[PDB]
């Protein structure tokens, strides 16, 4: 028995080996003939690090150095909804009309829609007709009972703006037509550089407060239990989704999953067709007028609507196109808002306690139009929001046990509303609350990773790390070493060219390194 | 006020908030296109870091063939990425290593592998991650172009009736050498089918075909049957074990060294260490190994190298034309991007032209390298041969080393009793990898004492080892039935609670999503909700007709009865005499049109 | 639409109709025709052979429910079971779960341990009955110690387990000790040398000053903290030199800090930290602390006094040879600088023994003088008052418990309200019968439970409450349960205001009609059964039909009707505006709808 040979293989056998041996049998009796001189390897190794020139330094008698970020403008809003500037109107949940084509339908009935007429000339925007008579159609079409819209003249142009154009054959090619048409490479865009953005902490303290309604985010059940174990686990999840629930992030949460799970559904029964889609949530509860406990109240909101064009999702990596009209009653900023085309909707009506009634003071209205891409996988990645509880969760979990062991005894309570965490400073002094409370930053941060995810915070997020454990060594008196800094410095600003989130982590990575020099010797001023 | 969410890390360590600085696990929206600009790049540092300049034109393509192998040039600037490799030093480093464990070790590994593929049967290969078809000239499943390649033996020259890995093995040798091949219709030549079947593309992780996996899978089982062996191999399998290594290694540290030395460690990240591992070095290295065993065998591991010798890359999509308005924009291949040579850009055009002599019709003849994932557990045992090396330069000063090292990333535990000496063992380390092509980077490499280090994610510290690959399922990439994938994912969130990535309410959280994701999946909800999907309408009738709404089942309007200690056990299990008979026989009826066997199965 | 694939005589022999209610169902087929299948199809008796089939997955199962499950605890470190390993023990925490093995002792210490810290603390309320309440609580005291109902007079003497409260509730009954002593959590020794006491002072905020006390002479002892040991010598205010055994990082700071309290080193002795200024209070609610107990406390609150403590001992550069032998600032065993005065190894420190026994005097603050001063014990090493819950014991004299809280107090009001019934004239019944809800409103129990009610909003409240039950009443339409759970409201006066739709007490809960919750829950088919937490309780009559007739306990002046759809979801405010003859839908629970028509 034996493995039967050809002679195309023999032949790069033979032929694929070593330089100074032609032939499978020579290597081979170099090899299982192979002794040890080890003086001539130690002198190849010492030759080598002679020729070899490594740099190792201290981090100590050669520090880092604040990082130099891009110049240029600021760097504008990104996700496809609207956080802090959303507004929702509302209605009563049927369970019998739990779905977004019944819901926008009975929206549109009161009439509130067809009051919203947005004048002709906008504040700021690029192609406002399109967007005008597209809403009219939007109306027109819930006003028909059916969502799909038949002409197909503004939706077309605005998913082709960004390519559309003929192709040639190579074959129906020559040299006189290259000549005549000026044929070349097409010169690849490069995404250009932009500044600090200076709107990230209002929204980061808005996602932060409490949300009027609660319910947001669904979830499942709990299933019984056999022991203190999955008891205690049942506790403490109750008590974080106590507190998480009740956010605004959480909001927007569910808002992207309700809206993601309509879309996915639309790409895949009404593909190659122009459909029409809410911008809605569900609510469960919210907190009584005269007293801040939770009350019952099944919801239902509107923040606005997203047109689909064709999408396939089997080509061009499946990349599809929506529109977005979302309402709002705080007019805009130039900066912030750039990609963002804007008009002024009449007015709408505010509802606050008085007494012991309620009353109404008008203000007005703004929308807000939008145009973006999407594909599968962000659909995917969307949908599976949730899992960002999951992180939190397990950050509360890993300082609840370590302390609990350290003492030998259950310090969950103790620990989750004493124990203190730094969150940020005013007035050049710092500021602390309970981890109870730091769980919305800790959830916000999640979220906002979960949104902003790109290559560059993946190096962003690789790359931080080992600063990290630099300054963690410098706390605990350890001679940290590397080789190259300023490298590692280049290889981080080069990733930081337009997303907001990278912009605003590096200037706080900055930020903690300065308050740190007050106590650490590692770092440059 | 100004919200820096990093201020946690000072009054705090950085093994418990270290997580919150990656996004959580899943398939990322990055989504990078394998096209032809990043390819080239690829092959143009491949051939780069090769430090020589001499060819051989073969004899079976008219082409040459860059040999960077013992043929060391260009020294200037060695601290970059290196590729030439010394076949002395390498076989002295396997001869310590040899002495170190034994004798017959090498004898006993090659044997068990052998003897453990011998009962193996070829429909193994269906399991993979994928394959490069050699006929359509695409990527699919493994079982697919088994499939393919089967049905073009037998249409061509008659079944292949071996069934057994040993019989496909030589039938490929023998499809080598035929001269007219067919398959579902055409037929094609010798040389093309050569090619194809050398042939590879970029998914740039590689995707090879099918005639080369069953010894790339040989090759790796012996691999792995020697990185048992080794306390320095963390690669065959992570978590608990890993830990029991690492505290292994630190406690035989302490034991070992005395009280005026002091230790340092360093975390070490090998860059491009899929541009710098040669199938050559490989090849000898197997030889030196079996040298003293069944030239079976011999013949055998001396396959997979030279096929990766000799490996045709597929270039991606071509470059695109277009006018000054981008009104008309024309489309071409790669074969003839060198037509078109003076029109590209110079960037595209100088990162062309050089390689336009290892072009054939539109693949480059890639002479080296080792792009694929594969031979990672060879790559690790040529790690620990590094790290096992020791000799009397050393002992005189009173200095040594030791480590680990997984796939490309390793961790080192050097020993002195200056703080001079540990520089000087550091360089003679690196020397010493760079020898044989193992390089290490420089802004993701640090280093610093013994209590502080890191490892294929998992932060050690003086205490709190901290894990960070939590891994989760994912049902609409991967929908097979509604009576598995929900079993699959509890024994997953399992195994990670094993390997410590998870605790008790994390646990319960990523369950009663992981359920939430199944229902939406199969579209399907309890009978609780008020819903009126298709399922459910059927489900809003028939419910009524039962009483052991526990024992429903989740697939069928059913609520869960499993938790942290009822995971390796089925719901199925767990609600059999809890189902109202009825519905119980209903199920368990093999009498129907269509782990735990149900009648919930999509075929 | 059809992936699924399925056979052909295998459907007809089934007799599956596509379209049974527009579900196609389908060779190929969806997926609701499993549905269907499983619903409505053939019936096989196959159990047995599934079982032998999956005998290793049900013999899991069978192990799995043979399973006693025991308590958890979080520590650390210092084939039937990898099947759980998962599930009972990880890194910070661990299950003791067991299978067979039985034997109660150690729980049983732990238990008389904690039992004896409950004791002593609860004798720490006055300030000259500290003995004589003491020893009356240890006589008032009796425990099913294990199996064996004893009493907790002589279990604190049989046992022979060091500690400090066995010691400080030990010497009030003249018992023997052994010589050990307990400065906090941890446990000291000596082993030679003495001295005598001496007073110092130290300053707060730079301004006043404090009196303590300390040795001057030299002498050695042997501390020992969790998984820690250690030796060492004490003279003049200061520690001379230092060895420790244990390697732990944590475990090793805390015993450095302990011990270094011990000898009182370092300059926070002679000034004091601006953190103790924020408080200056060295004294309990109404008592004296002295000066080592409250750096301990500071030292409690985080790790960065812990630090800073350390810092004050002085830190130096090691030499060579030493490094094998150093310490570092975060319990490093060896690094290029350690501190002053320091020694590590391995191994831990034998620890010696004392076969002396003596007995010590209490003192008004509890405090245990053997001789020449030096307490061993009291309730200033002891952890704060941690509320646990006792079995296995009696406790009979006042100050035994409070056993006072809003829960039992509405569980208690219940239980009245329940028992009031009493199938009696004047009682529920008979008011019932005649028609007199009035008096209902004045009724002693709705009184007692008054003051659980939330106050700022007690009146809409009882107007609600009171709405409901005259409306019940009067028709003869009611339910006891709804009532009942309502009348605790029915005692103050009716107002005008905005109701939600839940009744709240003052501990922030609440209660809501015409659902079910953990403080109230019910249900039919068992009618005769009242939840409260779980608790059942039982109604002194039986109905089958004074409770099926809810339609006027779930909202005021409206009932339930037949369900319809076309009408209009509200809420519970705009129902003021409503008509007659306008059915109306609304939520009644959580996802939970119904049908309602005004009077």
């Amino acid at each position: 028995i034996e493995m039967k040979k050809g002679k195309t293989f023999l032949e790069l056998r033979d032929e694929s080996v070593p330089l100074p041996f032609q032939t499978y049998e020579q290597m081979k009796d170099y090899c299982e003939k192979f002794k040890g001189n080890p003086r001539e390897l130690a002198s190849k190794v010492s030759q080598m690090q002679s020729n070899i020139k490594l740099p190792i330094k201290h981090y100590e008698q050669n520090k880092f150095r604040q990082i130099r970020l891009p110049k240029g403008p600021m760097a504008p809003y990104t996700h496809k909804f609207l956080m802090e500037e959303a507004w929702m109107f509302t209605k009563i949940s049927d369970p019998e009309r739990s779905r977004a084509g019944e819901i926008l339908i009975d929206f549109f009935k009161k009439g509130n829609l067809s009051a919203i007429r947005p004048k002709d000339k906008p504040l700021q925007g690029k192609y406002p007709i399109h967007y005008k008579n597209l809403w009219n159609q939007i109306k027109a079409a819930i006003a028909d009972r059916t969502m799909v819209i038949n002409e197909n003249d503004h939706s077309e142009f605005l998913g082709g703006i960004g390519r559309a154009s003929k192709k040639i054959p190579e074959i129906s090619l020559t040299q006189d037509v290259i000549t005549t048409e000026g044929l070349k490479q097409s010169e690849n865009k490069l995404p250009e550089p932009r500044s600090f953005p200076r709107w990230f902490n209002a929204e980061w303290m808005w996602a932060i407060k409490d949300s009027d309604l609660t319910g947001w985010v669904p979830m499942a059940e709990y299933p019984p239990a056999d022991n203190e174990l999955e008891d205690y686990a049942e506790h403490l999840n109750k008590t974080m989704e106590g507190v998480l629930q009740g956010t605004n992030c959480a909001r927007e949460m569910g808002k992207c999953i309700l809206t993601v799970g309509a879309l996915m559904t639309e790409c895949r029964l009404f593909p190659g067709k122009i459909k029409v889609v809410p911008i809605y949530a569900r609510s469960k509860e919210r907190k009584s007028m005269q007293e801040g406990l939770p009350v019952p109240s099944e919801m239902d909101c509107l923040f606005g609507i997203c047109v689909k064009s064709k999408s396939h999702l089997n080509k061009d990596d499946g990349m599809y196109t929506i529109i977005t009209f979302e309402f709002s009653i705080r007019e805009p900023n130039l900066e912030k808002h750039q990609k963002y085309t804007v008009f002024e909707a009449g007015h709408t009506t505010v509802r606050m306690k008085k007494g012991e009634s309620v009353i109404g003071r008008e203000v007005p209205l703004y929308l807000y139009c939008r145009t973006t891409a999407l594909s599968k996988i962000k659909n995917d990645w969307l949908s599976k929001a949730r899992r960002c509880f999951i992180t939190t969760m397990d950050t509360v979990e890993t300082i609840c046990l370590r302390e609990s062991a350290k003492a030998e005894e259950n310090l969950v309570e103790k620990t989750l509303n004493e124990k203190q965490m730094w969150i940020g400073k005013k007035n050049g002094e710092l500021i602390a609350q309970p981890l109870r409370e730091a769980l919305r930053v800790q959830l916000v941060q999640q979220f906002y990773f979960c949104i902003y995810n790109d290559s560059q915070l993946e190096g962003f997020c690789n790359e931080q790390k080992k600063i990290l454990m630099a300054l963690e060594g410098d706390k605990k008196n350890k001679s940290s070493f590397g080789f190259n800094p300023e490298g590692l410095l280049e290889k981080i600003e080069e990733c930081l060219i337009n997303n907001p989130m990278c912009l605003f982590m590096a200037q706080r990575l900055n930020e903690l390194v300065i308050e740190a020099s007050k106590r650490g010797a590692k770092f440059f001023k | 006020m100004e919200i820096n969410p990093y201020l946690m890390f000072l009054n705090n360590d950085v093994t418990s908030l270290i997580s919150t600085t990656y996004p959580y696990t899943g398939p990322p929206p990055m989504s990078h296109g394998s096209s032809t600009k990043y390819t080239l790049e690829t092959i143009k540092r491949t051939y780069d870091y090769s430090r020589t300049s001499v060819e051989k034109t073969s004899k079976v393509f008219n082409i040459p063939r860059r040999k960077f192998c013992n043929c060391l040039e260009d020294k200037d600037e060695l601290v970059k990425p290196t590729g030439n490799v010394d076949i002395s030093s390498l076989l002295g480093l396997a001869e310590m290593m040899e002495k170190r464990m034994g004798e017959g070790f090498f004898k006993h590994c090659v044997m068990e592998a052998e003897t453990e593929i011998l009962k193996m049967h070829f429909s193994r290969l269906t399991e993979g991650r994928q394959t490069y078809d050699w006929t359509s000239e695409r990527n699919m499943p493994a079982a697919t172009a088994l499939q393919l390649t089967v049905d073009a033996i037998k249409e061509t020259e008659g079944p292949f009736k071996g069934t057994t890995m040993l019989e496909y093995c030589n039938k490929m040798i023998e499809m080598l050498d035929w001269k007219e091949i067919k398959f579902k219709i055409d037929s094609i030549k010798h040389d093309e089918f050569l090619i194809r079947a050398l042939t590879i593309n970029t998914m740039a992780i590689a995707t090879p075909g099918m005639i080369v996996r069953p010894f790339s899978k040989i090759v790796e089982t012996v691999a792995q049957k020697i990185c048992e062996k080794l306390k320095e191999s963390g690669l065959p399998v992570g978590g608990n074990e890993k830990k029991a290594k690492l505290k292994t290694t630190v406690t035989s540290l302490n034991a070992r060294m005395n009280s005026d030395q002091f230790a340092v460690n360093i975390t070490g990240d090998n860059s491009k260490w899929n541009e710098c591992q040669q199938p050559e070095a490989y090849l000898a290295l197997l030889a030196y190994i079996t040298k003293d065993s069944s030239d079976l065998m011999k013949d055998l591991c001396s396959v997979a190298p030279v096929l990766f010798c000799n490996k045709f890359v597929k270039l991606g999509q071509g470059i695109r034309l277009s006018n000054k308005r981008k009104t008309k924009e024309v489309i071409i291949k790669a074969e003839k991007m060198g037509k078109y040579k003076n029109l590209m850009r110079e960037e595209y055009k100088n990162l062309f032209e050089p390689l336009e002599k290892y072009i054939q019709k539109d693949v480059c003849f890639l002479p080296g390298g080792m792009l694929m994932g594969m031979f990672n557990m060879l790559s690790t045992v040529l790690g620990v041969s590094t790290l096992c090396y020791m000799d009397e330069e050393l002992k005189a000063k009173g200095c040594f080393w030791t480590g680990l090292q997984s796939s490309d990333d390793f961790v080192l535990f050097a020993v002195a009793s200056n703080w001079s000496n540990i520089h000087w063992t550091i360089r003679r380390f690196n020397a010493v990898c760079k020898l044989i092509g193992i390089n290490m980077s420089l802004e993701k490499s640090y280093g610093s004492l013994p209590e502080l280090f890191e490892f294929t994610s998992m932060f050690f510290d003086g205490e709190f080892v901290s894990n960070l690959a939590m891994e989760l399922p994912a049902f609409t990439t991967a929908g097979v039935n509604e009576g598995v994938d929900f079993t699959a994912a509890m024994s997953i969130i399992k195994t990670n609670m094993i390997n410590n990535s998870l605790s008790p309410s994390t646990a319960l959280m990523a369950l009663r999503i992981c359920l939430q994701e199944f229902r939406a999946t199969y579209r399907v909800h309890p009978w609780d909700s008020r819903v009126k999907g298709g399922r459910m309408k059927i489900i809003n009738e028939f419910i009524k007709t039962i009483e052991n709404k526990d024992g429903l089942l989740i697939a069928d309007g059913g609520k869960l009865m499993n938790n942290i200690s009822t995971l390796h056990i089925p719901e199925e299990v767990l609600k059999f005499e809890k189902m109202d008979e009825q519905y119980r026989n209903r199920v368990f009826n093999p009498k129907n049109p269509f782990a735990v066997v149900s009648t919930h199965s999509f075929r | 639409k059809f992936p699924i694939i399925a056979n052909k005589r295998m459907l007809e022999e089934a007799q599956i109709p596509k379209e049974h209610n527009n579900v196609a169902l389908w060779v190929l087929a969806s997926a609701s025709c499993i549905n269907y299948w499983n619903f409505c199809g053939p019936c096989v008796n196959n159990s047995e052979v599934i079982k032998e089939v999956y005998k290793s997955r049900f013999g899991r199962l069978e192990r799995r429910k043979e399973i006693m499950w025991k308590e958890l605890r979080f520590t650390l470190v210092d084939p039937e079971r990898m099947e759980l390993i998962h599930a009972l023990g990880g890194e910070t925490w661990i299950q003791e779960a067991n299978t067979a093995g039985i034997s109660n002792v150690d729980q049983r210490k732990n238990d008389i341990r904690a039992v004896c810290r409950k004791v002593c603390l609860a004798a720490n309320a006055s300030i000259m009955n500290a003995k004589s309440k003491l020893v009356e609580y240890i006589k008032s005291t009796s425990m099913r110690i294990g199996e064996t109902e004893r009493k907790l007079e002589e279990l604190i003497l049989e046992t022979d387990d060091v500690s400090p409260e066995v010691t400080l509730c030990k010497s009030a009954l003249g018992g023997q000790l052994g010589k050990t002593l307990s400065f906090g959590p941890m446990l000291l020794k000596k082993i030679s040398g003495s001295g005598v006491k001496v007073k110092d002072t130290v300053y707060i905020q730079g301004v006043r000053a404090v009196q303590f006390e300390y040795w001057s002479e030299q002498e050695e002892f042997y501390g020992e903290y969790k998984s820690a040991t250690a030796l060492f010598s004490r003279k003049e205010r200061s520690l001379e030199w230092i060895t420790i055994g244990g390697g732990i990082n944590e475990d090793r700071k805390r015993l450095l800090a302990m011990c270094m309290i011990f000898c009182r080193d370092g300059d926070y002795f002679k000034d004091a930290p601006a953190t103790i200024t924020m408080a200056d209070l060295s004294t309990k609610l109404g008592r004296e602390i002295p000066y080592q107990y409250v750096m301990m406390n500071w030292i409690q609150k985080s790790e960065d006094n812990l630090e800073a403590l350390l810092y004050s001992r002085g830190i130096v550069e090691t030499n060579p040879g030493k490094m094998g032998s150093s310490m570092g600032i975060d319990g490093s065993k060896r690094a290029i600088k350690s501190l002053r005065a320091v020694t590590i190894q391995s191994g831990k420190i034998d620890m010696p023994e004392s076969k002396e026994k003596i007995h010590l005097e209490l003192s008004d603050n509890l405090e245990a003088f053997d001789s020449s001063g030096r307490i061993v014990a009291t309730i200033l090493d002891l952890p704060s008052d941690k509320k646990v819950t006792f079995q296995d014991v009696s406790f009979q004299h006042p100050d035994l418990a409070v056993l006072r809280d809003e829960k039992t107090a509405i569980t208690k009001g219940y239980e009245a309200l329940i028992k009031r019934l009493g199938t009696g004239d004047n009682d529920i019944p008979s008011l019932i019968a005649k028609k007199d809800y009035l008096s209902l409103y004045n009724l002693p129990e709705v009184k007692l439970m008054a003051p659980l009610i939330r106050p700022n909003r007690k009146g809409v409240y009882s107007r609600v409450a009171r709405k409901l039950v005259s409306t019940q009443v009067t028709t003869g339409h009611y339910s006891l349960h709804e009532l009942i759970k309502v009348l605790p409201f029915t005692y103050f006066a009716p107002k005008q205001g905005m109701f939600e739709g839940r009744l709240f007490f003052s501990n922030d809960s609440f209660v809501e009609p015409g659902v079910n919750n953990n403080v109230f829950s019910w249900s039919k088919a068992d009618s005769s059964k009242i939840y409260c937490h779980g608790i059942a309780i039982r109604v002194p009559l039986v109905v089958g039909d004074e409770h099926m007739d809810t339609s006027l306990a779930l909202l005021e002046g409206f009932s339930v009707c037949e369900n319809d759809p076309r009408a209009p979801m509200v809420t519970r405010q705009d129902l003021i505006d409503v008509g007659f003859g306008q059915k109306v839908r609304l939520f009644v629970g959580q996802g939970s709808v119904r049908t309602f028509k005004r009077t």
